[PDB]
């Protein structure tokens, strides 16, 4: 039988969830540049 | 209880100061048909927020 205890889920800094971790920051990065543009857009129409 | 007692004293001060600072230099805008110079309106909010 087993010496451990079934734990299967891997670390953050693993490869799985590094990659994971970077397509995630790749995509919020992407998410708040938009969100900036739209605020900086919608606050100059705002101020006319 | 003390102690929260002097927080929430300063916090309240505070908040009402920033207040009254905000009514004293928005004040005489209030007197006249002009403009409000959404230079200021950005940095200091204020109840009109499109009118006027």
């Amino acid at each position: 039988a087993a010496s451990h205890s079934n734990v299967v889920f891997p670390d953050m800094s693993g490869t799985a969830l590094s990659w994971v971790q970077k397509i995630s920051g790749g995509l919020g990065a992407f998410a708040i540049g938009a969100i900036l543009v739209l605020v900086v857009v919608t606050c100059i129409g705002l101020r006319r | 209880v003390g102690m929260s007692l002097l927080a929430l004293i300063s916090i309240f001060a505070s908040c009402y100061m920033l207040v009254a600072a905000r009514s004293k230099c928005l004040t005489p805008y209030a007197l006249t048909p002009g403009a409000a110079v959404p230079w200021t309106l950005g940095i200091l909010c204020c109840a009109p927020r499109a009118h006027a």
